[PDB]
């Protein structure tokens, strides 16, 4: 799973 | 420069149209063309550049992870490895293209904090994407990301309010770098907490529209902290 | 043939991987390579070919419609028209590539009803996509779609049960052709109704798994009939 | 709006 980063 | 014969303004207009059509490869090629006109980018133009390549590389990162997972499952024919390498190579070429635009010559000409921090954040991001697929000079790639992010942090802390969305998005991404790339989960957590808290204490200064922009990114910081703790 | 040096089996394997990675341009290039090996395609391979190009052209059709709409709004600079033309040209090249594979030499070598109807349906579909963007020889393109669809209908009515999913998907698409392309809404409605009803009356012959496949496409016929009446 | 056709 990927953690939230900026943008789309 | 395939786009060298198109007007700068037409490239920007077509980037905006490509975004509406969800044609992000086109969007990125148009914005690369605009950058190569040699003029500095406006705020909106920087964001068009970033959105375009973020979408392109995001598709490649998702594909690479699917294929890497399959490759690992079959390891616990050469085709999965070969195709993962193909996608990996295409991803690296996109990252190299973005880093080349930043180096030639967006960063050196960016004198304002909002532009210089934006571009240094990008440089950190695209070194981070290279780091996600790297094995050997992974250490040097990681340190290139760290160095770009840190220079952006230092400037944003001196020149921008703690609620500035560029500063917040920088800190968010640098936090994820710390957690996922540099295997420094405590640094990631500390950075996200301190960023959130200083932003919280500055929200009272914002208009209703700025408040919406800042709190949106703060929620992303909170989302990660919830996963990390 | 960029793919001429890769084994047929590796191209098929990589098409399946590209599908998993949602890399549909790659998927189509791999399946084009497989077709150009000159051997007939299996059932699964035909579906891989169709899914790949359906996804590629679907993205182009959606972009073209976004841009065409914008172009129309600004008509009631040359940039919207220019970029719509660019996308339109890329779409036409994809359709031309698919039609070339069918003509050289998938259709002529397809002797079984399941393969011949599948490929003729495809030929109708890709002429239909050309018709959606055409203006001048729109009439000849339309008649090329009609003729391919009709030959597929004639064979499927002689050789396939009315619940056969290929026959059902053919009738569905030919119905939409009638409605949207040939401006024959009553033909579209009659075809969808008669198809649905004859399938309904044949479902009793199906296994639980065949029943699921057929009723899925029947629901699409019903969905359109609901919009059309 | 687009009417339902076969496949994705
Ligand atoms: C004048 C101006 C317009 C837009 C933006 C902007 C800011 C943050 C994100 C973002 C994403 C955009 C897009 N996906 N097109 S524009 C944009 N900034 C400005 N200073
Ligand atoms: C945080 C933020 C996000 C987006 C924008 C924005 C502004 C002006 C135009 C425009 C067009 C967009 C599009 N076509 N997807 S986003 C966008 N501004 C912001 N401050
Ligand atoms: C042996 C065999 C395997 C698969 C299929 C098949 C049928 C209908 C749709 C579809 C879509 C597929 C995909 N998206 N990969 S496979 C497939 N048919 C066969 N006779
Ligand atoms: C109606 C239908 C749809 C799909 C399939 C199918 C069969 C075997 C493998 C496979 C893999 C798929 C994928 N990777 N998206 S679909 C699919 N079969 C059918 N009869
Ligand atoms: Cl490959
Ligand atoms: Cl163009
Ligand atoms: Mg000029
Ligand atoms: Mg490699
Ligand atoms: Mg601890
Ligand atoms: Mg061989
Ligand atoms: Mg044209
Ligand atoms: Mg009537």
């Amino acid at each position: 799973l990927m953690f939230k980063t900026e943008g789309p | 420069g395939a786009m060298g014969s198109m007007e700068r303004a037409s490239l920007i207009q077509k980037a905006k149209l490509a975004e509406q059509a969800e044609r992000y490869e086109d969007m990125a090629a148009f914005m690369k063309g605009a950058v190569e006109k040699g003029e500095e980018l406006s705020c909106e133009e920087r964001n068009l550049l970033s959105v375009a390549y973020k979408n392109v590389v995001g598709g490649q990162r998702a594909a690479w992870r699917v294929l890497s997972s399959i490759e690992q499952k079959s390891n616990e024919g050469p085709e999965v490895r070969e195709y993962r390498e193909k996608v990996e190579t295409e991803l690296q070429g996109v990252c190299d293209t973005v880093l080349g635009l930043l180096d030639s010559h967006l960063i050196k000409e960016a004198g304002d904090a909002e532009s210089r921090v934006f571009y240094l954040k990008m440089k950190g991001d695209y070194y981070r994407y290279l780091a996600e697929v790297a094995t050997g000079d992974k250490k040097r790639i990681i340190d290139s990301a760290r160095s770009a992010y840190q220079e952006a942090m230092d400037i944003s802390k001196k020149e921008m309010p703690p609620t500035n969305p560029i500063r917040l998005g920088l800190a968010l991404n640098f936090s994820v770098f710390h957690y996922e790339i540099a295997n420094s989960p405590e640094e990631a957590i500390s950075l996200a907490k301190t960023t959130f808290d200083e932003a919280m204490a500055d929200l009272h200064t914002l208009s209703e529209d700025s408040y919406k922009d800042s709190t949106l990114i703060m929620q992303l910081l909170r989302d990660n902290l919830t996963l990390w703790t």
